[PDB]
């Protein structure tokens, strides 16, 4: 598996007016740790986080030409880029690659620039985009999020059980994986402020 | 898996860490990995767990049987040799077992490494495992046949401790034996993470 | 698949199985295999279905510029020679095969053979996976000099042989018979397909 | 190239409390992109103590629980008495290892109680490789159910929670809203939920509907 | 095979590497230089496969020249690191996949210094110390067992030492002579070899 | 991934799931399908979902600027052979097995165009995983011209069939009904699984979670 | 037996209130050709069982001739006890299983049907050793085509009255004969009940192609 | 390779082509493909033409021990028995094919298909890399209640036909007509083969 | 990796070899002894695939006693060599291909001193000096330039430790310490461990 040899998951997921995003910070070759403080949220705007995972290279690599796309939208329109227009901009982006796909499965977490409306999405790694509503995940250990956060998500959350869910979902969802975890970072984005926070992982 | 052992002044200490993962999961971790054979007998183990299990069980019920018809207490030359010859027999089957085989016989401690292969090494310092070479670096630098059993203890917390830090295959608790003149005496079973932030701080 | 096609005096007679199946379940068991080129000239598709479908729409548009350019009805061998070249031209990318049949004032009813690229009039050729199992028949049973009723019972009687062997074919058989006056599609269903020995 | 194996799916679970062991398993048995039965419970009652799970190759699974039972009554008739938990352990290890060159495909599950009424569960591996746990998933949507189980079993990444013991209801409940939290995303869990709870009263069977689709 | 190692204290960064370019059984050379000039404050330490790196890494220090004789001024070691990372990226899915490991060790006026990592999948990486080749096995958790973030340099270059020595004692390659060079606010400092 | 066509006198309905998989796991609970081609005609997607996606997207927007050109209402012939000169020049790589549907002019055409380009005009057609138990009760209650709440039933029976035989098409169903007057995206017709609650609160009071590092931002 | 040279298309078993009554078609398949078309694909093993396949023939004659020969050293003994539907089921999983075991494997798809003592037993048995009961089973496409139909019948309604299962299994075969590649309108039918085994055959299939001037 | 065998009234009729190819150049233009297992019990061999031989002559031997053991001519269904136990038990091993046909006191004709070591009586019973050119003709031309010169003439035709279509197959045909009398061995020439529709 | 070497002069036999027994990085063990004393004065050199070894070569150590104990007296060098090469090429071709490669050092009363080579394939060859392993494609040659039938064995160490030196400058393998010992009509003389 290419996708596993850097290994690392994130979700995202939506309360009531908050939607917040998590993500492992171990950036380590196979089975090699090599680092703890690998960044795979990279903000889009005041509101909006795009975390992705997978190969490192198209982490970074698909964060940065998207920024740049980002930066000559926001120049040449009036606008910070609606939630809507940066998935089918990062979608068309996975998408150019076809043949040759970046090895990323974007996770989109923001809101609205004007409404505020909570809004997430996932894709894959040729760019379907997969809008949801209760949660999304992606990396190398998505099976063990599903079961946690299909069992801890409900529906309305505000933001400090919103952040009591994803904590115990990225905990308990990465120490049963051996490719990711050294740690997670979490953000709460709410309509006022964004709440950056990091968790206790287990550090073996 | 990191599993290492050496010996000093006191007797022969061996940890071992405690997760066993299949491929990309993680199984189990909080694994027993050192199967305790006699009293004063003590092997490890690595790589593949079912044959580890099979084949050391098996090696125990040959020791039972030794320790039953002549009654005097099979040595760790006859453990890790005939452990040599169940695993040499099926060279290249495709057992993964990489293990080892502390105890204390009339000619002092022994360790014995025997591997899949048929490879059997005594010795006084050994790692063997997904992690082990971090293990040699932390033991190594940090190892001196005068440490007490104190210096010792931390010694190989150091070492199974951060050859699960950098390691993928290996964490949860650390295992660490004392295999003195009379036997065996379990030192510790001591997580590993909070270890690591002991270590940190 | 099976199609065939005759050649008699005033025309010719394109009888074809009405089945595209994907390995061991059909998914279609009605599909003309005849896709008109022009006003008088069907071709009957086999193998790759829709790289026989691009070749008959790419044949078609040359013989419609072809068509209008000279003023008059492009003859069979025109649109052989075309469906020729795009047959050789992609014969490492194209499973197709089509036998291109119509008919034209200078020349009269005609089929044209094109597998793998090759152009060759015969008198009857039969095409597709099935036609392997209809040698036999139709050696035993063509005649030259067949009335218009006698090719189209007779590529009945064939393809209705084919049908009951072979897997690659089934449903119902489509005829058309070419002539100066014009097409005259008919459809051949599953209750009308001539018996022949069942066990 | 015949292919020996065919992952059947449908996963079981294992819990183990301070005086009973749940085994509970899904009764789809699924292959590639079809639903053979929406029943066939993977839970085999070995004893009147201890109830084996077996998931993966359906085969395998039928073979392999033929052969524990007949070196049960081998055992029973060789030595006047059913064998424990602990000896249907070790020897369903010894089974698993046999063959260790073309294996058992099927993960198996052991829950029941050992002579000192308390749970034990054995969960396994396709090649032998036990161990005594509290509570463990396998097959299909192990890694679905297996964390959740940590959460509200095992209490870990918790603070300020008393670690009180299993209670039998909240176990139950347990099961079936974990299954339920499997069968909305795991293709290969549903149609069907097979409790069977394990006492010294003997074995009382439950069962539990499922999403169909 | 090659084993470059670099850690980053306060003000500095000590990076060591081995000196022997090996020919499938014999050391060829071993006097070789494994780290590659870039500017007044940047060092570049490329190991891998034979041909990738001296002319990669040789395209990367034109790059960085053209860049101080375009503008006046030297690329952050940020920019640099970032931007070697844009070229191995790029060349990544190419008709010329470079297979080489890197860490561009650098100092910069303002930031202070910083120690990127590179495996040769163009993964950029931070860190406070790193290591490449199969010694890297060897040393890694030698220095988490002596690594400090306020180490001072000549406490550094005893640790490095202590890393090295372990390579000669366990490790199963030939490695007999170090390359040793500190950056500092002064520039490069190029420290006496580590022999054995 | 189970969609399904049906022609009925008035016009044509197009069923799907909606349900999307990851290899071995539901991904999606509520994927659309029923995709826009033009006003009236509909366009069904299965197979790889980003190049179904994509393609009809594309698709989508030249017949929306070829519908502003002529003036005219979009013909699905014109949409089917776009799409299948689109697929066919890629050599099947672009594995979106469309099903589209209109009415045109000449009256309800349900089109059925796979990953090489080979399309075929039929009554009645259901496409992807589920394409077996579609076409089996397809098969077994078509009849010409139906009435449309017998149409609607029936497809039902279908993509149900698809939903409860299969495995990697599950959710609800989807059914929209085009006629001559205009397209109804009837969203969710049947919603054959209940499962939605639960016994269980998970709860854990703010506090519980062992939080290392912190920073707030104001905006 | 790696390979398959003369096989079968899909089996249709389906109980009902006092007996199992399955189909199969008489077709023989060599690969795409129809080669063997009056090859019946049943067998009655006893007053009380009797059996289906799919897959490779060959082999299923193997079965037979092993099978029958079973029935009759039993019936020889003339002590009363006669295998039951499960007895015959569980044995062919053994041996199915078995010669899979040694990478030898019987290349059928068995379906056996019985009625012992009023209760109808239905089984499956494939090459690789998946076996089970069931209300209704389809080997081969027939698990992909006549499988929804009779599955979604037999929800509506789990107790069905013979000649209802008769006409659910002639539609279920009419479905066959439309879409599988490998089919042929040429089917038995057997009904075990209380009497005995009636293997009814050869049938056919009235069939519909009114959609076939629908293209236009 | 084109064997095949018909039954009527009074027994059978085993024709057969006499060509065995090597790959594109031929070994043997005139090889006997019907060896007797009995008197009256003649297979007519197919594929491995070493692994049908061999096949013929240990079912040869055990229906001539079997044959003497009880004293009376060993009934077809027997052979057929043997020689479908001896293809089903090595069926990994050999590539054979052996339509075995013949007469018996108890039955009359009879023709037995044994390939892949299976076994089923059948009215005609064709077989052979050639015998997939002729089922359209054998099924357009059978019509069960066939006179013995009916069935000699209908089985030289269809050979025939197999012949001129395929390439493993050429050279004379030999029939021989098994009945309560005896085995009447026939060879066809060919200058005497029954011309067909050539082109 | 594993380098054997034998000298053969007037009256003895100067083997030597490496003390390492990796595990594909790191040296697991520095004072592993590759010499199997057969009898009073036979050694036998075995270096290969692990396993093979010690089974190997105990097997034949065990066979060579037991003829000791049965009749008195001990095999003479080439009938231990041709037993050797007896056992191994009859498990060439058979269930356990033993995958090593030899040289049993070897001193007669009678015949004298003789070196016997054997490589993997059951080769066997007397000759006056041997190697084994990519150490030997570095010393065979020096063994050429500075070897002299009448060789002493004071320089037969004086040359071991040229071509030793060899190994430690140019291979590149890690080998520190060398097994060395010389068999005259005294029997075995293990002499001091060439170390660097
Ligand atoms: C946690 C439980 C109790 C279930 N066992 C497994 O999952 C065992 C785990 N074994 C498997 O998945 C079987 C996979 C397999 C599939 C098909 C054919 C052959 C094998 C396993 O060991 N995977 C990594 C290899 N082995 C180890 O990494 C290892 C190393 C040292 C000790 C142990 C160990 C032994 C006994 C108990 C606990 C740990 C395991």
């Amino acid at each position: 598996s290419i996708m596993s040899y850097n290994g690392g998951a994130v979700m995202a997921m939506k309360g009531k007016n908050c939607v917040a995003i998590a993500a492992d910070r171990r950036f380590g070759i196979q089975a090699q740790m090599v680092t703890t403080d690998f960044q795979k949220i990279f903000p889009m705007g005041d509101r909006l986080y795009i975390g992705l995972a997978g190969l490192a290279t198209d982490v970074q690599t698909v964060a940065q030409r998207l920024k740049f796309r980002l930066n000559l939208y926001e120049l040449k329109e009036g606008r910070q880029i609606k939630p809507y227009t940066l998935m089918s901009m990062v979608a068309n982006l996975l998408y150019e690659k076809r043949f040759g796909p970046y090895y990323t499965e974007p996770v989109i977490a923001g809101l609205d620039p004007k409404t505020f409306k909570p809004f997430i999405c996932s894709l894959d790694l040729i760019g379907c985009p997969m809008v949801t509503d209760d949660f999304v995940v992606s990396g190398t250990c998505a099976e063990q999020m599903y079961g946690m956060c299909e069992s801890l998500w409900e529906p309305n959350m505000d933001p400090d059980h919103l952040f009591e869910t994803i904590s115990q979902a990225m905990l308990n969802a990465v120490d049963r994986d051996a490719v990711s975890g050294m740690g997670v970072i979490v953000h709460i984005i709410e309509k006022d402020k964004i709440t950056t926070r990091t968790l206790k992982a287990r550090m073996d | 898996t990191t599993t290492l052992a050496f010996k000093f002044q006191h007797g022969v200490i061996a940890a071992v860490d405690s997760r066993a993962s299949a491929g990309s999961y993680i199984s189990a971790l909080r694994v027993n990995k050192v199967i305790e054979i006699n009293p004063y007998l003590l092997g490890t183990m690595s790589g593949c767990a079912a044959d580890c299990q099979y084949w050391e069980r098996l090696l125990a019920k040959e020791c039972r049987l030794y320790y039953l018809r002549n009654g005097e207490r099979i040595s760790v030359s006859a453990a890790s040799k005939l452990l040599s010859n169940m695993m040499c027999q099926y060279r290249g089957m495709g057992l993964s077992m990489g293990s080892m085989i502390c105890g204390w016989d009339k000619k002092g401690p022994g360790l014995y490494y025997v591997d899949e292969h048929g490879t059997r090494l005594s010795g006084n310092m050994f790692s063997t495992g997904s992690g082990n070479t971090y293990a040699y670096g932390v033991m190594d630098s940090g190892y001196r046949p005068n440490l007490s059993p104190e210096e010792a203890y931390d010694l190989g917390r150091r070492a199974i401790a951060y050859a699960t830090h950098r390691d993928s295959y290996s964490g949860g608790v650390v295992n660490m034996y004392h295999m003195k003149e009379d036997g065996w005496v379990k030192v510790e079973s001591t997580d590993v993470s909070d270890l690591l932030h002991q270590y940190r701080e | 698949t099976t199609i065939m096609a005759v050649e008699f005096d005033g025309g010719v007679v394109m009888g074809s199985d009405s089945r595209v199946s994907a390995g061991e379940a059909v998914v279609n068991r009605v599909f003309d295999k005849l896709s008109p080129l022009h006003e008088r000239i069907y071709c009957a598709l086999s193998g790759s279905a829709a790289d026989a479908q691009a070749v008959a729409d790419m044949a078609a548009y040359q013989l419609e510029l072809h068509g209008i350019e000279l003023e008059e009805p492009p003859l069979v061998l025109a649109a052989a020679n075309v469906v020729r070249n795009i047959s050789y031209k992609y014969r490492e990318d194209l499973s197709a095969h089509l036998m291109v049949a119509g008919w034209d004032q200078r020349e009269g009813g005609q089929v044209y053979g094109t597998l793998g690229g090759m152009l060759t009039r015969q008198p009857f050729a039969i095409g597709g996976s099935g036609s392997t199992f209809i040698y036999g028949y139709v050696d035993a049973a063509y005649k030259p000099g067949m009335s218009p009723e006698e090719c189209r019972r007779f590529t009945t009687d064939a393809i209705a042989l084919a049908m009951s062997r072979d897997g690659s074919s089934g449903g119902v058989i489509y005829l058309v018979t070419i002539t100066a006056a014009g097409v005259d599609h008919r459809v051949i269903l599953g209750n009308e397909l001539p018996k022949f020995y069942d066990e | 190239r015949f292919s020996p194996y065919v992952f059947n799916g449908g996963t079981i679970l294992a819990i183990a409390g301070e005086d009973f062991a749940i085994v509970a398993s899904d009764t789809r048995l699924s292959e590639g992109f079809s639903i053979h039965t929406r029943d066939s419970p993977k839970c085999y009652k070995l004893t009147d103590k201890t109830v084996i799970g077996c998931s993966g190759f359906h085969g395998d699974c039928l073979t392999l629980t033929k052969i524990i039972e007949a070196r049960l009554k081998m055992y029973k008739h060789s030595n006047n008495k059913a064998m424990t938990t602990g000896a249907i352990a070790a020897m369903l290890s010894t089974i698993l290892y046999s063959r260790r060159f073309f294996p058992y495909y099927v993960y198996n599950i052991i829950g029941g109680l050992d002579e000192e009424g308390k749970g034990a569960v054995y969960s396994f591996d396709p090649v032998g490789s036990y161990q005594r746990d509290s509570f463990k998933a396998g097959g299909s949507a192990s890694a679905m159910l297996q964390p959740l189980l940590d959460n509200q079993v095992g209490f870990k990444n918790m603070q300020n929670v008393e670690h009180v013991p299993l209670s039998l209801d909240r176990a139950m409940r347990l099961v079936k809203d974990v299954f339920i939290s499997a069968a909305e995303r795991d293709v290969y869990t549903g149609d069907a939920l097979r409790i069977c709870i394990v006492t010294k009263e003997g074995i009382r069977e439950e069962t539990v509907s499922l999403r169909k689709d | 095979m090659e084993y470059l190692i670099g850690i980053q204290g306060p003000d500095y960064v000590l990076v060591a590497s081995d000196r022997v370019a090996a020919s499938n059984i014999v050391q060829m050379k071993d006097d070789h230089d494994k780290m590659f000039k870039m500017s007044e404050k940047i060092l570049l330490l490329c190991v891998g496969e034979a041909g990738d790196t001296v002319q990669f890494a040789e395209y990367i220090q034109k790059n960085v020249q053209l860049y101080k004789m375009r503008n006046g001024y030297e690329l952050s070691p940020t920019a640099a690191a970032n931007f070697t990372r844009r070229n191995l990226a790029d060349c990544l899915r190419s008709r010329t996949p470079y297979h080489v490991n890197l860490l561009l060790a650098g100092y910069d006026e303002h930031e202070g210094p910083a120690l990127y990592y590179m495996d040769y999948l163009a993964a950029l990486a931070k860190a406070p110390f790193a290591a490449h080749g199969y010694g890297a096995f060897l040393t890694l958790s030698i220095l988490d067992r002596y690594y400090t973030p306020t180490i001072s340099r000549e406490r550094a270059v005893e640790l490095l030492r202590k890393c090295l020595e372990e390579l000669q004692k366990r490790f199963i390659l030939n490695l007999p002579t170090f390359s040793v060079r500190i950056i500092d606010k002064n520039g490069i400092h190029d420290l006496d070899n580590i022999s054995f | 991934t189970t969609i399904a066509g049906l022609v009925f006198q008035d016009g044509v309905i197009l069923g799907a799931d909606t349900r999307a998989t990851n290899d071995s796991v539901v991904a999606d609970k509520s994927c659309e399908k029923i995709h826009f081609i033009a006003p009236k005609i509909y366009c069904c997607g299965a197979g790889v979902a980003a190049d179904a996606e994509m393609t009809t997207r594309m698709v989508a927007s030249k017949m929306e600027l070829h519908a502003l050109s002529t003036g005219r209402e979009p013909r699905v012939a014109t949409v089917t052979r776009i799409l299948r000169q689109t697929l066919f020049r890629y050599q099947g790589h672009v594995g979106a097995s469309l099903i589209v549907g209109g009415v045109d002019l000449t009256g309800p055409q349900l089109y059925g165009v796979h990953p090489h380009g080979s399309y075929s005009r039929l009554p009645f057609t259901a496409l992807g995983s589920g394409q077996d138990a579609a076409l089996a009760v397809l098969e077994d209650r078509f009849q010409p011209n139906m009435t449309l709440e017998a149409a609607q039933g029936l497809l039902v029976e279908a993509v149900t069939a698809g939903i409860l035989g299969d495995l990697g098409s599950g959710g609800n169903v989807d059914a929209c009904v085009i006629t001559k007057t205009g397209a109804k995206l009837l969203r969710t017709l049947s919603s054959p699984t209940e499962p939605v609650k639960r016994s269980g609160r998970y709860h854990f009071v703010p506090g519980t979670t062992a939080v290392l590092t912190q920073t707030v931002k104001p905006l | 037996t790696q390979n398959p040279m003369v096989t079968g298309t899909s089996v249709l078993g389906v109980k009902f209130e006092g007996g199992v009554v399955i189909a199969a078609d008489m077709l023989g398949s060599y690969g795409s050709l129809a080669r063997f078309r009056n090859i019946s694909r049943i067998m009655r093993v006893n007053n009380s069982t009797m059996l289906g396949a799919s897959g490779d023939y060959a082999d299923f004659q193997y079965l037979k001739q092993v099978l029958g020969q079973m029935v009759i050293d039993e019936e020889l003994l003339g002590d009363g006890h006669s295998y039951s539907p499960r007895a015959i089921h569980s044995w062919l999983t053994r041996a199915m299983y078995s010669r899979r075991s040694k990478m030898n494997p019987l290349w059928n798809t068995m379906v056996i049907g019985g009625y012992a003592d009023g209760e109808s037993f239905l089984g499956y048995v494939d090459m690789l050793g998946v076996a089970y009961e069931a209300p209704s089973l389809a080997t081969g496409y027939g698990a992909y085509l006549a499988q929804p139909l009779l599955r979604e019948v037999l929800e509506k309604q789990p107790v069905l009255s013979q000649t209802e299962a008769r006409d659910l299994v002639e539609r279920c075969m009419r479905v066959l004969y439309y879409r599988d590649a490998r089919s042929y309108n040429r089917f038995q039918i057997a009904t075990v009940t209380e009497k005995g085994v009636e293997i009814e055959g050869p049938l056919s299939t009235e069939t519909n192609w009114d959609i076939a001037h629908m293209i236009s």
